[PDB]
């Protein structure tokens, strides 16, 4: 996958998060991406590895 | 009866859980380091 220049690879599953209307992705701590939001259907979605 | 009190003491089991945690998170955040490099992904490069 790659959401908007975030390149990596994973599945894709429906999330349960809530981003501020102004982030685009999250990380979880120890600083590694765990969620993105699709850039055209602007939903959040978790990353299993 | 009174031991019960005493506990509603078991920090060397913590220490132990805590030890391994700093341990893998460490280990993970050192992946972020460019050791004199371009870059610190192995693709971009
Ligand atoms: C980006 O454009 C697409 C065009 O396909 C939009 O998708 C449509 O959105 C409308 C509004 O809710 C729906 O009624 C349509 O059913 C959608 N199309 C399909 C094929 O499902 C999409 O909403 C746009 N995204 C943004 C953020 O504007």
């Amino acid at each position: 996958f790659n959401f908007n220049g975030l390149t990596g690879t994973g599945v894709l599953t429906e999330s349960n998060k809530k981003f501020l209307p102004f982030q685009q992705f999250g990380r979880d701590i120890a600083d590694t991406t765990d969620a993105v939001r699709d850039p055209q259907t602007l939903e959040i979605l978790d990353i299993t590895p | 009866g009174k031991i019960q009190d005493s506990l509603s003491a078991l920090g060397k089991l913590q220490d132990v859980v805590n030890h391994n945690a700093q341990a893998l998170n460490t280990l993970v955040k050192q992946l972020s380091s460019k050791f004199g490099a371009i870059s610190s992904v192995l693709n971009d490069i």
